[PDB]
């Protein structure tokens, strides 16, 4: 059971993105697309660093996007996390 | 940040890539400190956000204890985590990790002998093997082997490899002796 | 003269390289034959006699013939290995060092860790004139030159790579053209690159398979002094047969866990030894005659040895071997001691080992 | 043929009970666990026989003194004075023993080879009794799975 | 076998709807779409 759980963790992390949850193949239509997406676009470390930066930033100095995310994090709403969508999927026509 | 935003939002503007080629070095310098995330913006669109990542934050993130905590967190979320609580648990883990990396940054304020012996043994033993050729005294052997037959030919062919195997045995013995001297 | 000697040497090398594997099978077959003959051996009279007793009587000369043949085949297997698989090892090593030199600057920008014997030994081959002897790319020195010639200095890169500077221009200019025949002994001696052969011999000596074959030959030689040394060659079946690889991989897959399980067992047994030594020293008499008591737990080391050997090998635990506790003030504590020993050591830990093997299979 | 021979000797009819494996499909599932990895099971026995032979070699060369199996002192019955006899002993008694060959050979206390003999017994118990039998059982379980 | 059966039950119920049988991804094209569908539109308790 422990070995199967480890394998399941590995398979999930290798087949779908942590944040949005889209499969690897859709990003892999472009070469190296999945790792590009999971390491530059939807990196969880980047979200952690953004929370750090937004907390350590002064509230008066917040931009509009930062203020939106700040208010919504204060109210504990997680809709701002992209779920089922991404930049590429939104701009399929223009980007490609 | 301005140039990265412009490039990523205008992916096919030749004037823009030439200008980026001009701006190449600065972007390379600022690559580690540039953060990039995507959020579901107020205009019901996915918006990409750029911020600053500090060197201290990056180092504390790459410290091994934080990596172990990340692995444990991912294991827990994948195995016994639901889809509702995934982003809540992720934010809780982010908060705890941010606190621990800040505390770590706060507090953090300001074999070879065996390898050498083995290399020396290799050098010495191989040298002792090669002195036989280095004497350039093969003339005495050539005196008798001027009448070269197949039998003497094969005999020398075998003798060379036998000498190599003797050298290997001597080298292994020297390694064991040196290791014993080192441990003692 | 040389045109014939080199050709015949090449023919012999090719023959041995071709027949490397068949000789490795023949060595195993001869090893099984020798060990089957050795099974009809007995000692006689202490006086230890190397006397083979049999009804036929011919197996005695057969043993000597087979031993000589085994030693010859073992030597031939080293020769065949040298002719066949050493070139691949040299090719891979030269490829790795060249790639590290070019795309990592392993000796220009950075330096070996001083703990990597491979990296430290590879420093010899860079200066050699006969570099990529086996690896195809002969322009690696001109590539490293073009990559790091400006920042780290052309004169320094050339010195590191053993590239000679003035000779190229002085030969492209007015240069005398007269070759000299290699048939001379001085010429054939000067032709050999001593340093490259040194590095190659070091790589071969550090090769694992060559070391295993040397061990095989050494044991074959020792078998003449003592015939029972030929039994070590039966340890070669694991490598001879691919079928045994599947069975052995179950053990080797989780070898670290199997060793740690034994360490944990040794710690648990040590704790039980501590408890028995402090509280139950009275039940460890192992002498039947009452006149001489033989106590196995008056000493810490002796008691631990007892628990590790007899208690562990016992099917029911240490309680199967130590005195019955009936009618004693420590009866309940000793019963708990025995039951916990049986449950944790005999039942669970051995189950952990077996589960590790089964999980390796799966 | 066995049915015919049963008339000459009635106990030849017991061989026909070996027909249940083919008569009942239910026994096929149980027997397939054994037959699925039969080659591996035979090779495991061969490997066990080789390991026991190596242990026999070691005992014959170094520990021939502990293999007396006679209670009365007047007639010694030594089981390892001969190579074949010692191998037979190790293959039969040592393997069938629950604790290894040390359960059946003489106690080594107070001897110059005590440590070596203890290592010999422990390694025999670990490699033969514990691991190889575990390999067989794991093969059966893996066949089921 | 019992553990695998439990895991199979969990996987089936988490990946496809009980009633219609459509996969989770199609509903997940809209955020939280699968649980919305399986808890308000096609809830088996609602059919009961
Ligand atoms: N949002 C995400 N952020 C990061 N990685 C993701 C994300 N979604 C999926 N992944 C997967 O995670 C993989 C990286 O694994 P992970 O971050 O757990 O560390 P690792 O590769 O085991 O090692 P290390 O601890 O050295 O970073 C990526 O290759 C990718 O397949
Ligand atoms: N038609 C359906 N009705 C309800 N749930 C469905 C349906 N189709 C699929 N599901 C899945 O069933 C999950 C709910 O599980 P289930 O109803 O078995 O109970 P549970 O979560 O184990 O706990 P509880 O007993 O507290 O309700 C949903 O999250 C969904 O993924
Ligand atoms: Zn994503
Ligand atoms: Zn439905």
């Amino acid at each position: 059971e422990l070995r199967d759980q480890q394998e399941q963790v590995k398979e999930d992390m290798e087949t779908k993105c942590f944040i949005c949850g889209i499969g690897n193949d859709y990003f892999d239509t472009v070469p190296h697309g999945f790792e590009t997406h999971t390491l530059q676009e939807h990196n969880l470390a980047n979200y952690l660093f953004f929370l750090m930066y937004l907390i350590n930033k002064d509230e008066t100095e917040h931009t509009g996007q930062e203020s939106y995310v700040w208010k919504m994090y204060q109210e504990r709403c997680w809709e701002f996390f992209p779920a089922g969508d991404c930049f590429r999927k939104q701009y399929e026509d223009q980007l490609n | 940040v301005l140039l990265t935003n412009l490039s990523e939002h205008m992916p096919n503007d030749t004037r823009l890539q030439t200008f980026l080629e001009l701006a190449e070095s600065v972007l390379n310098y600022f690559q580690p400190f540039l953060g990039r995330i995507e959020i579901m913006g107020s205009a019901k669109r996915i918006e990409r956000v750029y911020f600053e990542i500090s060197e201290s934050s990056r180092t504390q993130w790459e410290k091994p204890q934080v990596k172990e905590s990340k692995r444990q967190f991912i294991f827990d979320v994948v195995n016994e985590g639901g889809e509702k609580e995934k982003m809540e648990l992720f934010v809780n883990f982010c908060e705890d990790t941010i606190f621990e990396m800040q505390l770590a940054a706060q507090i953090s304020e300001s074999s070879i002998l065996t390898v050498r012996s083995a290399l020396f043994a290799l050098r010495y033993n191989i040298l002792t093997l090669m002195r036989m050729l280095s004497l350039k005294s093969l003339k005495k052997q050539m005196k008798k082997v001027k009448k070269m037959t197949v039998k003497d030919m094969v005999t020398a062919f075998f003798s060379s490899y036998w000498s190599i195997f003797m050298t290997l045995l001597h080298f292994v013995a020297s390694v064991f002796r040196g290791f014993f001297r080192i441990i003692c | 003269f040389w045109k014939k000697i080199i050709a015949y040497q090449q023919k012999l090398l090719n023959y041995f390289a071709r027949n490397f594997y068949n000789m490795r099978m023949l060595a195993l077959f001869v090893a099984f034959a020798i060990n089957f003959i050795l099974l009809f051996y007995k000692v006689s009279t202490i006086a230890v006699h190397y006397v083979l007793e049999e009804s036929s009587g011919y197996m005695e000369p057969t043993l000597r013939i087979l031993a000589i043949l085994h030693t010859v085949i073992s030597f031939f297997c080293i020769i065949g290995y040298y002719c066949l698989k050493v070139p691949l090892v040299i090719f891979k090593r030269e490829k790795e060092v060249a790639r590290k030199l070019e795309f990592d600057g392993l000796y220009i920008t950075e330096q070996p860790s001083e703990d990597d014997i491979k990296g430290q030994w590879d420093r010899l081959v860079i200066n050699t004139q006969s570099f990529p002897n086996n690896y195809w790319d002969k322009f690696v020195k001109r590539k490293v030159m073009d990559k790091y010639g400006e920042f780290y200095g052309r004169d320094r890169i050339s010195e590191l790579l053993g590239m000679d500077k003035a000779a190229l221009d002085f030969s492209d200019a007015r240069e005398k053209k007269k070759p000299k025949k290699d048939s001379s002994l001085s010429a054939v001696l000067n032709s050999i690159d001593v340093k490259y052969q040194m590095w190659k011999l070091g790589v071969v000596f550090t090769d694992n398979s060559f070391l295993y074959l040397a061990w095989y030959m050494t044991m074959s030689v020792l078998g003449h002094y003592n015939n029972f040394f030929f039994a070590a060659h039966l340890l070669d079946i694991a490598m001879g047969f691919k079928t045994l690889r599947t069975i052995l991989s179950s053990v080797t897959h989780n070898g670290k866990q199997l060793v740690l399980t034994v360490g944990l067992l040794a710690v648990v047994v040590y704790l039980y030894t501590v408890v028995a030594f402090n509280f139950f020293r009275k039940f460890y008499n192992k002498s039947e005659d009452g006149d001489t008591p033989d106590m196995k737990c008056d000493d810490m080391l002796t008691c631990y040895m007892f628990h590790m050997y007899v208690g562990v090998r016992a099917g029911g635990g240490i309680g199967d071997e130590i005195e019955d506790p009936a009618g004693d003030e420590y009866e309940i504590y000793r019963i708990i001691f025995d039951i916990t020993f049986f449950f944790f050591v005999i039942v669970i830990l051995l189950a952990i080992i077996q589960g590790l093997i089964i999980d390796a299979f799966g």
